[PDB]
Order: C-alpha cells, then structure tokens, then sequence
C-alpha cells in the first residue's frame, strides 16, 4: 500500500525530469550536463506548473508530506546519472524553481501547519557562520548488528540495549563515523 | 573524506609564545594568491600543529600540501571558537625539507620593442614624469644587498589620484589595501586582545611575511591609528 505509492511518486518524478518540449533527443541532456558539471554550479529547474497539470495530486501530496518526501528525494532521486562510478563521490544534489506563480500569505502561514510549503520572504537578520556539530550517523558494529534506516537523525543516541558489549556507554569514546554521515553544509538565518 | 592535493607556504613559527590546549598550536595560512580572477575573497585556511612540525618549518618554502579533510570538529564541548565556511579540521601531512616564458624571452632581448617600451609605461592617465620613474623602479624592485623605495604623491583623496595606486594591482602580484584602521585581519601591525579562559593568543601574520622576496603595497598610510605607529616604528 505504502510501497506502491512511494514507488509511483518517484517514478512520476523521474520520468518528468526530461521535458518533451524544447525539441527532442539527447542533445539537451548533454547541454545540461555541460552546464552543470563543468562549472559545478549545480543549478537545475523544472516547471512546477506543468508537473501540476500532469498530476495535481502530486502537488497536494508533496504539500502535505514534505517531511515524508525529503528523505526519498534525497536518496532515490540520485539515479539520474546511470553511472556507478559517479554515485559514491556525489554527496548531495541541487535543484530549484523560478517565477513560481503560486504562493501563500505569511499571515495565512500559521505555525499550526508544519509540513506544508512556505515562501522565503522577509528581511535577512542574524547571519551565522557554519558550525559542524554532530547531526546524524551511527557507530553500530557490522559484526554485531546490521544497519537499519532508522537511527539518530537528531542529536539523540541509540535507544536499544541489545548485545551489551559496546552498548555500555559509561566511558568516553570518540569513534566518529566520518565515512557514513550527513555532513555537507548548513547554517541558520 | 577524500585525499586532497594543494599547495601552501609556511608563514611563521611559534617558538616565541608561551593542559588540553597545550597539545596543539595555531598558525595562519592562506592558499589563494594575488590575481585578477582571485578578486573575490576566498576562504582562509587555519591549520593546527599537533606538536609534530614545530621548529622544523622555515619561511619561504614553496611547498605542496596533501591530505584528507576530515571534519573531526573537536569543539563538540563548545568551549572554543570555530573554523570558517570550509568547516573542517585541517591536518598537515606534506612539508618539504632540504612555454610562453621562452617565446617572450626571445622577444625580451629584442631591441625593436626595447625602444618604445619607456614611451608607453603610463597610458592610464599619463601622470607626471617623476611618478613613472618610481613605478618603473618598483616594478623591478631593486650579501646584504637590500633596499626600500619611498614614492610620494601630492594630491587629494577625492580625485582618483588617491585611487591611482589601485591600478598597480593589475600589474603587481601581491597588493592588499589597508584603508587604515580596520583593515583585512592583520594590517601589518601587531595588536593584542583579551581572550577567554581557553583560547590561543594570536600570532599576527602581516602581508609583510606573505610577500617574502615580493612586493607589498600600502594605501592610506597616514590614516592609521597612533597606537599602531608605535609598534610599527621599530619593525
């Protein structure tokens, strides 16, 4: 039930990343690759209006479940390269949209609506440098337990207390999973 | 989390400076050189010496730095300061211890271009005959075979005459504008600030060190603070 919808939303996102308009073929794909990789600007755009025309229920689903679609757009979407060599080097992606004709008033953007969309409008106040505090990761040993896609997220530690050989934490330790982490770049304004 | 190849120059040593903090010391390192394309301000490197390369590093070594940038931010206890945008702890792993040039060189010896060369030296404003002499001497910059050049101008700041020195950076390789008080980081002058319980006192690295056997340009010299004058007078 949830599996089929999670697959089909990703499918209807991926197939639409290539436009039917703007001529045809794979010359445009090469041009976009040249415009992206060569300067490493990481700037892409897709018309949300056409996406809504194709499936308006998609715009409602993303609107009500940004908190649910962010982690799948993070991992599964990266399949556009079709090259196994470039997938491990890549850490994060960048996409955007310009001249959006749909917006909501901030006065109607009440705090009671967490998980919807909002427009970044206002005054820049209180700039902050980037600090690399611990965000997400894991230290679990592979000889003891296998990796599940449910751990940490925020600063909290492991809840389960099974196989208490390394679980005993009454001793300082600095083993940081620098190989497996969500650390790219981040700041608050 | 990738091995990175880069270059850098050791600027200073911290033998002259005075237990968790004692394990390491602080050094000021830059990577971007002076260039027209480098006009946008880059992210400065701050390297940490973990008592391994101390006293073994000497100024003037055009060396290459290679390593991996792990973001093992030791400040998780929130009792110190932090690194700029390139938020990562930088470890040191490589310090050495011990063409169009040719085509132009062929034209350099040529006397046909050697005649009009001193009749095109100052095309921007054509200035005054004395200024060109000072500029030409500055361009060449010439055991104890040393020397200093004091070029003086007599105008006013409102006219671009004050900004005439801005055009030198197009030709000069190392030009930094001080503007007087509140220059970029260290403006060749040493200063002391009050520090919290656990932070490192600052070893002031001027552009004087960064242009060893080079050329350093100073603007608005007489607008500096009276306090800075006392320290800089001796050096």
């Amino acid at each position: 039930v949830r599996d089929e919808v999670a697959e089909k939303c990703q499918k209807l996102f991926l197939d639409f990343l290539e436009e039917f308009q703007s001529s045809d073929g794979e010359i445009k794909y090469l041009q976009l690759a040249e415009e992206l990789i060569r300067p490493e600007r990481n700037t892409l755009v897709v018309s949300f209006v056409d996406l809504e025309q194709f499936n308006q229920q998609l715009s409602t689903t993303i609107q009500e479940e940004f908190y649910r679609v962010y982690p799948y757009l993070c991992r599964a979407l990266k399949t556009f390269v079709k090259d196994r060599k470039e997938i491990p080097l890549a850490k994060d992606f960048y996409v955007a949209f310009q001249d959006l004709p749909t917006r909501h008033k901030i006065r109607e953007l009440t705090s009671s609506r967490i998980g919807l969309l909002t427009r970044i409008s206002g005054q820049v106040v209180r700039t902050h440098p980037v600090h690399p505090e611990l965000v997400s990761g894991t230290f679990l040993c592979l000889d003891c337990q296998t990796v599940i896609r449910d751990v940490e997220q925020q600063f909290k530690y492991t809840q389960p207390n099974i196989c208490r050989n390394p679980v005993c934490a009454n001793r300082r330790r600095f083993l940081l999973d620098t190989n497996k982490s969500r650390f790219v770049d981040f700041q608050k304004v | 989390n990738q091995l990175i190849r880069t270059s850098g120059v050791v600027t200073s040593c911290t033998g002259v400076l005075p237990t968790i903090y004692q394990n390491y010391q602080r050094i000021r390192i830059q990577e971007s050189p002076g260039k027209v394309a480098a006009g946008r301000l880059p992210r400065s490197k701050d390297a940490i010496l973990l008592a391994d390369l101390v006293d073994s590093c000497k100024p003037g070594d055009e060396i290459e730095l290679t390593g991996i940038y792990h973001n093992n931010y030791d400040g998780s206890l929130n009792t110190a300061n932090g690194f700029p945008v390139f938020a990562t702890v930088i470890l040191a792993n490589h310090v050495a211890k011990k063409e169009d040039v040719k085509m132009i060189t062929s034209l350099s010896k040529d006397q046909q271009i050697g005649e009009k060369i001193f009749a095109s030296i100052a095309p921007s404003i054509y200035g005054h005959e004395d200024i060109k002499r000072g500029l030409a001497l500055a361009l060449f910059g010439g055991h104890k075979v040393r020397g200093d050049i004091n070029v003086l101008l007599c105008g006013d700041p409102g006219t671009a005459k004050s900004q005439f020195l801005k055009y030198i950076e197009k030709v000069s390789s190392r030009a930094i504008f001080t503007t007087g008080q509140g220059a970029s980081a260290v403006g060749l002058t040493a200063y002391v600030q009050r520090h919290p319980v656990s932070r490192e006192w600052t070893l002031e690295a001027g552009a004087l060190v960064l242009a060893d056997r080079g050329v350093c340009l100073i603007d608005e010299f007489d607008k500096m603070n009276d306090q800075d004058r006392t320290s800089i007078h001796e050096a």
